[PDB]
Order: C-alpha cells, then sequence, then structure tokens
C-alpha cells in the first residue's frame, strides 16, 4: 500500500523542482529569444502542472468515493490465482511422481 | 458503530475540503493561463499576474502542508489503473470487464466446489457399499473434511 | 493408518459457498457500479479512462532554497520589456 500523503508530497516536490528548473533556464537563456516563445513555454508548463494536479484531484475524488469494492476485488483475485497455483502444483506433482510410478 | 460513522464523516469532510481546494487551484491556474495568453503588458496587469502567481504558490503550499498531516484521515492506486485512465473516456469498462472476470472465477469456484462435493459423497457411499468394514473411518473422513 | 481423531480440520473462513459480497455488508458499492440494474437495463454508458470526470470543469480537453519573489520579479521584468 502506498500512502496518499507521500504521493502528494512527491508530486509537489516534482512540481517545485520543475518550476525551479524552468525559472533557471529562463534566467540563463539569451535575451535574443522573443518573449512570446518564453510565454508559450511557460503556459505549456503551467498546463502540464495543472493536468498533473487534476489527476491528483481525480485520485482524491476516487478516495472520497472509497476500498470496499477494491477489497472484495483483491480477495477474489487472490482466491483465483491461488486456485490456479494449486492446479499447477497438482500438475507438477503428477509430472514428478510419474517417474516413481 | 458510532466511532466508525464519525471517522467516515471526518474523512469525507477532509476529502471534500481537499477537493474544493484543488478545484480552486485548477481554476486559478486556468485564470493564470488566460491572463498569460491575453497579457497586455500594462503595469496593473503585471501586478495582477504577480498576485495570481503568489496566490497559486500559497495555495499549493497549503495543500501540500495539509495533505502531509500525519494526524489527517487521508493517511490503493495500481499502476494498471493509471495506464487504463490514459485513454480519454469515463472509467467504467475496465471495472465492468474485470468484475465480469471476477464473477466468472467465482462461478467456476462454486461449480467446482459442488462437483467435488458430489464426487466425495458418491465415493464415500460406494466405499461404504462394497467395503462396509471401512464405513466407520469414511464418515470420520467427512468429519475430518467437513 | 493415517486416521488421526486428534487431527481436526476447520472450515475455511470465509466460506466461498456463501455470498461473500454480503458477508461484510459490501453490497453498496457493488450495486453502485453494477453491470445492470435490478430490471436488467443498462444504467449508465460505460467507457475506459478518467476524462469524463473532469468535463464539468472549464476547459477543452480534446487530447488526453527557492525564492518565489525573485522569480516573480524576473517574470515581471521580462513581461514589462
Amino acid at each position: 500500500q502506498v500512502s496518499l500523503a507521500l504521493v502528494i508530497r512527491n508530486l509537489t516536490v516534482f512540481t517545485m523542482k520543475e518550476l525551479a528548473q524552468y525559472m533557471k533556464t529562463n534566467v540563463h537563456t539569451q535575451a535574443n529569444e522573443p518573449n512570446s516563445a518564453k510565454k508559450i513555454r511557460f503556459l505549456q508548463l503551467i498546463i502540464f502542472l495543472r493536468t498533473q494536479f487534476l489527476k491528483l484531484y481525480v485520485l482524491v475524488k476516487w478516495t472520497r468515493t472509497i476500498h470496499v469494492l477494491i477489497d472484495l476485488l483483491n480477495w477474489f483475485r487472490t482466491t483465483n490465482m491461488n486456485v490456479n497455483n494449486c492446479i499447477w502444483a497438482l500438475k507438477s506433482s503428477l509430472n514428478s511422481m510419474t517417474n516413481a510410478k | 458503530m458510532n466511532g466508525n460513522s464519525t471517522n467516515n464523516e471526518q474523512l469525507q469532510q477532509e476529502l471534500a475540503t481537499t477537493q474544493d481546494q484543488v478545484a480552486s487551484i485548477i481554476e486559478s491556474f486556468v485564470e493564470l493561463g488566460v491572463s498569460i495568453y491575453d497579457f497586455p503588458g500594462t503595469p496593473e496587469a503585471t501586478k495582477g499576474m504577480i498576485t495570481n502567481l503568489q496566490r497559486n504558490v500559497d495555495r499549493l503550499y497549503k495543500l501540500n502542508v495539509r495533505s502531509n498531516d500525519p494526524q489527517s484521515s487521508l493517511s490503493d492506486i495500481p499502476l494498471e489503473v493509471v495506464q487504463y485512465i490514459e485513454d480519454g473516456r469515463n472509467p467504467d469498462i475496465y471495472t465492468r470487464e474485470f468484475v465480469e472476470a471476477i464473477r466468472r472465477s467465482n462461478q467456476y469456484q462454486r461449480g467446482k466446489m459442488h462437483g467435488l462435493k458430489q464426487l466425495r459423497d458418491s465415493l464415500a457411499d460406494k466405499i461404504v457399499d462394497e467395503f462396509p468394514e471401512l464405513k466407520e473411518p469414511v464418515e470420520d473422513i467427512i468429519k475430518r473434511t467437513s | 493408518y493415517y486416521v488421526d481423531p486428534e487431527t481436526t480440520y476447520t472450515y475455511q473462513q470465509p466460506n466461498p459457498l456463501q455470498d461473500l459480497i454480503s458477508v461484510y455488508g459490501l453490497d453498496d458499492i457493488s450495486r453502485q457500479v453494477a453491470r445492470t440494474n435490478l430490471d436488467g437495463t443498462k444504467a449508465v454508458k460505460l467507457r475506459k479512462s478518467y476524462k469524463n470526470q473532469i468535463a464539468d470543469l472549464s476547459g477543452k480537453f480534446s487530447t488526453i532554497n527557492f525564492d518565489w519573489d525573485l522569480c516573480s520579479s524576473v517574470l515581471s521584468q521580462f513581461e514589462r520589456s
């Protein structure tokens, strides 16, 4: 299980690092570049960060809806591949023990 | 019973507050982008841009601080879910098909349980029939299984 | 030979024969996102991804240590130029 708080903190740290890198690049970028291109790049970065925060928003909404279905789902999956593993173990046991037959 | 309800209500309230704050952040980002696209270059517009940037930074910092509270009720998202949600739709078919597979597995489990039950019932009955002297352990075998 | 009266095996819990959904009162979410309603009709249109959860927000989603004051001043100077 991954804590939502850790994910939010990591996302915020990544956003801060990306913003700092963009600001630094704009700082050491030559002034010969038109301001329109820099504004467009900043708008694109802001849009990407907004999209990431909206993905976090959707995750928050899902957790608000949240685990009951998730818990049942995981339990039934565990039963399913436990049965499959039991079948495979039976097949392997017969294959091994056919020699002793 | 009351404690679980209180915890659920507190968690719902905290998640609603987080949802409202993130929605406000998204709206502020949209306004920031609109102002950037239609920036006139006037000093008043520049001051408004600076104020909007400061407000966005403060909102992000507050969201990070509140969401990182150890005492908050906020403290699973599989990678397959993240992969599935990258297709521009309304997230229902994945759940539909995977729950269908779950129900198929459960029906297979129930059918095989019924089959095995009838298998061992018939085997016990016939072992009692042709081998009465082993009848007593066989029932105990049922007691050992059931 | 192997018949040990002291060796007793208990029923596996929870029993898969019983309705495992209703064991812990876990029917609400299952009914919420059920394939079909009680009458068998389709409830909602079904799709794949999270896009329609953001349609209510404004926008056109067609395709789907640090000094803040100094950076703001730099951006202001760049825009005013």
